[PDB]
RNA sequence: AAGACCAGGCU
């Protein structure tokens, strides 16, 4: 009777944005990223690939409740350079490495087939 | 009841495989050699041939409650 | 004793008894003496031979039954007082042959030391295994757990009625569930379990359980309700009929919707009903009308399964509803092995965050390692690496109590052979990151049961509702 | 009669005055949550709903309660009632009544449970004043009440089919009186015996064991990920204890983050042994087996029970007293949070080659109970033979008990002692029993070596029968066997007349729990 | 009606001296599983009262042996006191010594 | 002549006849017919 | 109303009323056809 | 005609005896239900086998705080026949007496 | 500072099953692709029921939960059909669901077996997998089920139904040279079908350099998705993510400029 | 309505 619908893990409403920035003030040059409706899927992808920028100093993420959907992402980076700039520059990384991907795979199966 | 459809575990199709399990298993394979032939590799699809008990045939001995 | 075993003019429930130091005899022909059956034992060897062996294997077409093994002086009846002067052997092949002696007068033998254990604990595999107090626990926990009670439930109609979807009958036995019809209606399903660790849900008692399993019929059932409702005639002008209120006609009315009833006042099969539905309408000529209607209880949200309309003793109409909901099992939900280890469901996980190992394998219930060192359920564990073993090989495991004839060295060299680390123990990769685990977490399929506790049926809540009429205190209950 | 209608329980004193049913209340099923903090519990959206609290417009809140009331009984935040300053009552949940919807100051909105009210929480059987406790609600799906796992201990509650009651004060100032006198974090330390109530227990405590171990070398992004956890955690990330080949932070220097402001403690590990503290080493213990907390810094040792379990002086306790309720609260979710999650990594499980010891130590085992068995039986021969002397103060029968009981006991400790050298250092009972998570020597004892003998009201197992115990045993028969004592071990497996006097044994702990309790509450109740 | 009334109420006597008549007989039926129908099918019931807090009826004796389940029994006040038959135990019916 | 070590064998097949011959509710049945 | 009848199987045509007998057997048990009306399910 | 009694289900004068399984899912009886139960107004009903003392037979016990040392009884009936449950005791006085 | 360059391998490539490598990647890409596997794949599968006559021993909801479960040929149309929350339309239409029907009476003695093959779609690139065939339910002589039935688009978040595959294998360094799992004795583990050493040696030499290089997968098919596309899908809708992502944080990064 | 008995669960 308290059962959530099968689509809270997957779907936004009115009112929610995807992803929220809000700034730390405990310490300088870094940020708080919030993404509504996601989950380890991306938190894993967007940190691993964040830890290789070598001016980033801090990157982590966590669920904070499994029962919710939702992801906290932190990135501190070096002073000459935005935690901002150092998250577009990730997701650019790991869409250039997906689509390399994609179109090796298709012709390693188009090698496959044909012989 | 009835054999379930699906591997609870894995997700594979185990629903299209216990008529050919019994008929071999009538026609002398043992269980271990029958789901080997069937195509079950991990004991978690074999478990679900193993351990069915179908009821659905106790069932069908009681005539409908209508026409 | 001769005429005793003969049936000759003593038939065999009666005791005989010499009592040597006290000079007395004692016969009891009385009813209420409780007593069981032994091998005879002359000399120091059974009375039960080989052809006896082979007419009871080929029992059928021959007319030759246990009767028969009891008229030829081969097994005996002995009631409680009567142990006291016999001489008993726990197993022929063991007790009777030639050691350095403890005894030579021995005089009858067990038939197997596991019949000396009930109805309900007899479907514990390895009940020497564990400790006494969990082996009553599970006796008494294994009257709660759900399946499929008889087979003709759908003519059936009883109130507080639950049934399984896809009993399965375990995969390690016991030689005695033949008897007690266990493959025929089983009460439960074989699981894949994992004793580790995982996200601190399944702490304590509680137990992690995979959400894509669950959505793939994994412990589904059926709750049926039934109504009752019966016309009767009491006062001279006042009586009760079914049919359909109007809106505004009899005297009380609430809010409920009476749309859903049918010209007779019953609602027809196949009609989904929810809270405050009404089920029969009955009307009271009040001596205009007075409504006597019967209402779902609250929250149960069911369909109407099935309406029967007949006659009482007296002769009145009757008629009987019964309601079904299907019930997914939920967090608060109960869940217990064979072997006392009771635990409700802490949290589910999809597919995709559960644990994996090497093969894509996900556990299908997940354990805390802690609820084992205390409690000292061995059995558990030898269940466990037995049901993995039975897997693997086609076979059900024999799990009967005391076999000398399996241990765990030799189940883990069957398990060996199969690829598998002997003891039971896999390497798991987490399901979040992808990492390896660094210790290997000991996995394997156990049979685990349903049982009738469930949280929607206990959850309640209470804001200024009924009160009592005496003490104006919040009603009971 | 009228005496009747007074005199017992539910009669109209005890039944009706001194305890009576009251409304705003809920029960339903517990179920762990260690997201949570210590002091909240969740609560389902149900439950939250049907519950309400009454609360005064204001010139502060009237937008906010106009709100609640515009939204109303359907969706879930609303109100359910408005009460005038008549009294009379408006109810909000069968009809919209749009001109009765207006607020002023010093209507009554009665609104639903929302984040952040104060409720008290209680298990039934009601023994001290910890069994109920104030906590702060957060709203969570399903339909089960979620607690952190350390406030398990003081309810003495575990997740097996148990409910717990809520009760939901209805004014602000019974509200501020919870608040200030009976919350959680106030409730840490008990006046019964000075001591902290709630501890780390379960898979943290074995975990902080784990963890706290030398060997624990964390790599970078681990350690970002645990830090992520931290909500104490001040943002600067620690210069790691190894730089050159690699950065590797260790378990200790995390551990010295969660401990909060500047604490000093000493304890000592289980397994600290007494030699150390006599010769050299006293301050470079090679085992890593005692505890020195400086200045909020954890500088060696290994935790267990003994440092953050419910024990006097322990650390726990010393940052209750040196940094009171709200931060020990906060370092309680922090342990909790980083160290399960560091336990993802690591793992946890029990299995069969935890409870299979080495061959050579069966042998041991074996021959220490076949001379045990035979030293009994020498006993035996003496007092049948009319050799055996009479102790003082003590009869025949007496003596032989002693002599007998005395040989099986040391039969079984060195069984268990030699069982529990066997174990190798990854063995996961004993890295439960060492940690004091759950478990003891006895039941690795247990379980690997000899059950035991089997004692029925203190004694020996009796003579049922005539003069023997079983129809299986021959008259007059003391011997280790026919009275009870049990040579095999779980693993191993139980002979059929060892099953029955185990059976026979455990029969009496189950009556002893089931009548001591009717005196207890007796006891109880006429010192209160 | 006599038959119907102890059978359908439970209480063993006349229903005008229901005080002096014992209780607990004839229970519904548990049909909630086949091995709870069993269980209850083959049952036992000591007539000591529940409330006694002497724990010498209670005890598993030695000649239960092979006779009543060892490690069926209730737990509540009625632990040891409600006992389920061994399997292969059987109750005798009587005859006469003639 | 004897069962020489096929006694698994043989204890279960008696028990089998016993157990097709009676039952479980004999008790029942035989109380009430007597 | 229909009513399919509890041993023989036969609907009975019948109306409020009539005593409860199966017109071809006599038989008291009957039985109420699920409605015409439609009721939608989730496959899930 | 004195009364109606009401009849164990499968006992010798039940309509189900000696049916086979055809016949029993004919009747709508599932072939697995063993029986051993009443109905009564539509409820089934099980006896609980009641324990009891042994009668006819002599016993001898010692109470703690009674007047005798030793108590003799033998609870006795005459073949179940008439039966009064008439007990006799036969008690040694204790020595104690002052 | 930069992304992978990964190379992909193939060994096994069948009707059922595809075996590949993943070269030089992280271990984060390959847990997330093989998630992605399960989760984010979407398929066609059957929705909504509805009931006409049902006398078979079976309950309602419990044939409408075996229907579910039935996998559909979702090889081509999955890619052209909209999901039902986007769909335009109030109603039902070829654009967002796909029709089935069921009619099966048992008139004669011996007992029919209802299959999947029983299924009729009102459109052919859809029919069930199967087409031995997977049973449905069995009907006893005079027993009846018709019923309607709508199937839509999903993944395997919202229900396992819209799971697409029978198990992912994942694997990745198969001799424990990197000792992220620690083996408390060596020599009592089977070696993994990937093992590069010898019979005699239990574990390769522990390397403080390496880091996680080479995922071993093995994605094996319910049948409604072609094992082969199966990676390409999840491959396309992980990159769509991303991509929703990059655009919706575009527009939050101009919000706070 | 209310009263009675019984069964089960958590300590
Ligand atoms: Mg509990
Ligand atoms: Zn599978
Ligand atoms: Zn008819
Ligand atoms: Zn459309």
């Amino acid at each position: 009777m308290n059962a959530p619908p099968a689509f809270e893990s997957f779907l936004l409403f009115e009112g929610e944005k995807k992803i929220t920035i809000n700034k730390d003030t405990k310490v300088p040059n870094a940020c708080l990223f919030t993404i509504n409706k996601e989950d380890h899927t991306l938190g894993n992808i967007i940190k691993s690939q964040l830890l290789k920028d070598p001016q980033v100093l801090f990157a982590g993420y966590k669920v904070p409740h499994p029962l919710e959907h939702k992801i906290i992402i932190r990135v501190q980076t070096t002073p000459d350079y935005s935690p901002q700039e150092a998250f577009t520059n990730a997701i650019t990384d790991l869409i250039s490495e997906l689509s390399l991907l994609e179109e090796r795979f298709r012709v390693a199966i188009k090698d496959k087939q044909e012989g | 009841m009835i054999i379930p459809v699906r591997c609870f575990t894995c997700g594979k199709i185990v629903g299209n495989k216990w008529e050919a399990y019994l008929g071999l298993l009538q026609a002398e394979y043992t269980e271990g050699d029958a789901l080997d032939a069937l195509g079950l590799k991990r004991y978690c699809c074999r478990r679900m041939l193993l351990a069915h008990v179908d009821l659905i045939e106790k069932l069908l001995n009681y005539a409908p409650l209508e026409k | 004793r001769k005429l005793r075993r003969q049936m000759d003019i003593i038939v065999s429930e009666v005791s005989m008894i010499r009592d040597i130091r006290e000079r007395e005899i004692r016969i009891y022909t009385d009813a209420g003496r409780i007593c069981r059956p032994l091998l005879i034992v002359e000399k120091q060897k059974l009375l039960l031979k080989k052809r006896h062996i082979d007419q009871l294997k080929e029992r059928e077409y021959n007319n030759y039954s246990w009767q028969d093994l009891v008229a030829s002086g081969v097994v005996e009846y002995i009631d409680t007082l009567e142990e006291e002067t016999v001489m008993l052997a726990m197993t022929p092949d063991d007790l009777q042959e030639k050691e350095v002696a403890y005894c030579s007068t021995y005089t009858h033998c067990e038939i197997h030391p596991s019949m000396i254990l009930g109805v309900c604990a007899s479907i514990i595999p390895f009940p020497d295994h564990n400790q006494s107090p969990r082996n009553t626990y599970q006796s008494a926990m294994g009257k709660q757990a759900m399946g499929v009670y008889i087979t003709n439930f759908h003519v059936r109609m009883d109130t507080l009625a639950h049934v399984l979807y896809y009993p399965q009958k375990p995969l390690v036995t016991t030689r005695s569930m033949e008897y007690l019809r266990f493959r025929e209606l089983p009460a439960g399903i074989n699981s894949i379990v994992a004793i580790a660790s995982y996200t601190g849900y399944n702490q304590e008692d509680s137990v992690i359980m995979n959400r894509s399993a669950v959505d793939r019929g994994f412990f589904r059932s059926v709750f049926y309700r039934s109504y009752k409702e019966q016309e009767s005639k009491k006062g001279f002008d006042q009586e009760e009929v079914f049919e359909k209120p109007t809106r505004e006609t009899c005297q009380g009315m609430r809010h409920a919707i009476y749309d859903k009833l049918d010209d007779d006042g019953l609602i027809a099969p196949g009609v989904r009903v929810s809270g405050d539905d009404v089920i029969i309408g009955k009307t009271v000529t009040l001596p205009t009308k007075r409504d006597c209607s019967t209402f779902l209880r609250t929250s149960e949200t069911g369909i109407v399964d099935q309406v029967m309309v007949t006659l009482n003793q007296e002769g009145y109409k009757f008629c009987k509803i019964r309601v079904r909901s299907v019930r997914i099992p939920q967090i608060g939900d109960k869940f217990a092995s064979r072997h006392g280890q009771k635990g409700t469901c802490g949290i589910q996980y999809r597919q995709e965050d559960m644990p994996f190992t090497c093969e894509g394998i996900t556990p299908d219930i997940i354990i805390n390692p802690h609820a084992i060192p205390s409690r000292m359920t061995i059995g558990h564990l030898i269940e466990c690496l037995q049901g993995k073993v039975s897997a693997n090989k086609g076979e059900i495991g024999d799990a009967t109590p005391f076999n000398d004839a399996v241990n765990v060295q030799k189940i883990s060299n069957l398990l060996s052979d199969y690829g598998y680390h002997l003891r039971g123990n896999e390497v798991l990769y987490n399901g979040f990151t992808g990492r390896k685990i660094t210790s290997q977490i000991f996995i394997g399929p156990t049979y685990y049961q349903r049982l009738k506790h469930m949280v929607d049926d206990k959850i309640h809540s209470r804001a200024r509702g009924p009160i009592q009429i005496l003490n104006r205190q919040p009603m009971e209950g | 009669s009228l005496k009747q209608r007074l005199k017992g329980k539910e009669g109209r004193v005890r039944g009706n005055l001194m305890g009576k049913r009251v409304d705003f209340s809920a029960r339903t099923v517990i179920t762990p949550d260690p997201n949570l903090s210590i002091d909240q519990v969740g609560v389902p959206r149900s439950i939250a709903a049907n519950m309400t609290f009454a609360e005064i417009v204001t010139p502060f809140n009237i937008d906010r309660l106009q709100e609640l009331v515009r939204r109303g009984n359907s969706q879930y935040p609303g109100a359910k009632y408005i009460i005038r300053d008549n009294g009379d009552r408006i109810d909000l949940r069968f009809h919209p009544k749009p001109s009765d919807l207006h607020l002023q100051t010093g209507y009554k909105v009665e609104r639903h449970m929302c984040d952040g009210d104060i409720v008290i929480f209680n298990r039934q059987p009601t023994l001290h004043k910890m069994s109920m406790m104030g906590h702060r609600v957060r709203i969570l799906p399903w339909s089960t009440f979620r607690l952190n796992l350390s406030v398990t201990t003081p309810y003495n509650a575990d997740f097996d089919g148990d409910e717990m009651n809520l009760h939901l004060p209805q004014s602000l100032e019974t509200r501020a009186e919870i608040q200030e006198l009976a919350m959680v974090p106030r409730m840490i330390v008990t006046p019964q015996s000075n001591r902290p109530v709630m501890g780390i227990v379960q898979d943290t405590l074995t975990a902080v064991r784990k963890f706290t171990k030398r060997d624990v070398f964390l790599e970078r992004g681990e350690v970002m990920n645990l830090l992520m956890f931290l909500s104490t955690w001040d943002g600067k990330v620690p210069q790691p204890a190894i730089l050159k080949p690699r950065p590797l932070w260790t378990g200790k220097q995390i551990f010295s983050l969660i401990i909060p402001g500047h604490i000093n403690c000493i304890r000592t590990h289980s397994t600290h042994p007494d030699d150390e503290d006599s010769g050299p080493y006293k301050h470079i213990s090679p085992g890593d087996t005692k505890v020195v907390v400086e200045n909020g810094e954890l500088i060696m040792g290994i935790l267990c029970k003994k440092s953050l379990g419910t024990s006097a002086g322990s650390l726990v306790h010393i940052s209750y007293l040196e940094m009171g309720h709200d931060i020990t609260r906060l370092f309680y979710s922090n342990i909790q949070t980083v160290i399960n999650n560091w336990l993802l990594i690591e793992g946890h499980t029990i299995g069969i080659g935890d409870s299979i010891a080495d061959s050579k130590t069966y042998q041991d085992i074996q021959n220490t109970i076949k001379k045990a068995k035979q030293d009994v039986i020498e006993v035996i021969e003496k007092a049948h033979n009319n050799e055996l002397e009479p102790t003082p103060g003590n009869t025949l029968r007496q003596t032989f008990e002693n002599q007998v009981n005395r040989i099986l006991n040391d039969a079984r400790d060195k069984t268990g002692s030699s069982a529990q050298k066997s174990l190798s250092e990854y063995n996961n009972f004993k890295s439960m029993v060492v940690s004091g998570a759950k478990g003891s020597k006895i039941n690795i004892s247990q379980v690997i070596a000899v059950v035991g003998q089997q004692n029925v009201e203190g004694k020996r197992i009796p003579f049922g029968f005539k003069h023997r115990t079983l129809p299986h045993f021959i008259k007059d028969d003391y011997g280790p066997e026919s009275r009870g004592f049990v040579e095999n071990s779980y693993l191993a497996g139980l002979t059929p007349t060892e099953f029955f006097f185990h059976a026979m044994g455990g029969r009496e702990g189950l009556i002893d729990t089931a009548v001591k309790t009717a005196e207890t509450g007796y006891i109880q109740r006429r010192l209160i | 009606d006599g038959l119907k009334y102890s059978l359908a109420t439970g209480n063993w006597g006349d229903q005008k001296k229901a005080h002096q008549a014992r209780a607990g007989v004839s229970q519904v039926l548990n049909r909630l599983t086949f091995a709870s129908t069993l269980s209850h099918l083959r049952r036992l019931n000591s007539p000591i009262g529940r409330d006694g807090k002497l724990a010498k009826p209670r005890q598993l004796h030695n000649t239960l042996w092979g006779m009543v389940c060892p490690a069926e029994t209730p737990e509540g006040h009625a632990v040891g006191l409600v006992k389920n038959l061994a399997l292969m135990a059987y109750i005798s019916v009587g005859s006469q010594p003639s | 002549e004897i069962t020489p070590d096929l006694w698994q064998e043989a204890c279960w097949i008696v028990i089998s006849s016993y157990f097709d011959e009676k039952g479980l509710v004999r008790q029942q049945l035989d109380s009430f017919d007597e | 109303m229909i009513y399919i009848c509890g041993e023989c199987h036969t609907e009975n045509e019948i109306k409020s009323r009539d005593p409860i007998r199966c017109r071809e057997c006599g038989y008291r048990i009957m039985y109420k056809k699920r409605t015409k009306r439609l009721v939608v399910f989730d496959a899930r | 005609f004195i009364g109606k009694i009401p009849i164990m289900l499968r006992s010798t004068y039940c309509l189900l005896n000696g049916l086979t399984d055809r016949d029993l899912c004919e009747l709508n009886e599932c072939p697995l239900d063993p029986g051993g139960y009443f109905i009564i107004n539509g409820s089934e009903k099980v006896l609980i086998a009641q324990e009891k003392m042994a009668t006819n037979t002599v016993y001898v016990f010692a109470k703690k705080d009674s007047k005798y040392a030793y108590t003799g009884e033998c609870r006795s009936c005459l073949e179940n026949s008439s039966r009064p449950t008439s007990t006799i005791w036969v008690s040694m006085l204790a020595r104690g007496g002052q | 500072p930069y992304a992978n360059q990964p190379t992909v391998r193939i060994t096994e490539l069948t009707d059922e099953n595809v075996k590949f490598i993943i070269e030089n990647t992280d271990l984060a890409v390959a847990n997330s692709i093989r998630r992605v596997f399960i989760a984010e794949v979407p398929i066609i599968a059957i929705d909504w029921v509805q009931i006409d006559a049902n006398s078979s021993v079976l309950h309602d909801e419990f044939i409408a939960h075996r229907l579910g479960l039935i996998p559909l040929i979702s090889d081509d149309i999955v890619d052209k059909l909209q999901y039902s929350r986007d769909c335009t339309c109030e109603e039902f239409c070829p654009e967002c669901s796909v029709e089935f029907t069921l009619d099966v009476r048992c008139n004669e003695d011996q007992t029919r077996h209802v299959t999947s093959r029983d299924l009729i779609s009102n459109s052919p690139r859809v029919i069930p997998v199967t087409s031995d065939d997977i049973l449905i339910v069995k009907l006893r002589k005079g027993q009846e089920l018709r019923l309607r039935a709508y199937a839509k688009k999903g993944f395997g978040k919202e229900h396992a139904k819209w799971n697409p595959t029978a198990g992912v294998a994942f694997e990745y360094d198969p001799d424990n040279a990197l000792r992220h799992t620690v083996y408390p004795k060596p020599e009592e583990w089977p070696k993994s079908e990937y093992s590069e050493l010898d019979e005699d040696e239990s574990q390769a030499p522990y390397d403080p350099n390496g880091k996680p290089e080479r995922f071993y997968y093995n994605v094996e098919s319910c049948g409604s998705l072609r094992p082969e596309t199966i990676v390409l899908s999840a491959l396309s809708g992980l990159k769509k993510k991303l991509s929703d992502l990059q655009t919706q944080l575009s527009h939050e990064i101009q919000s706070d400029v």
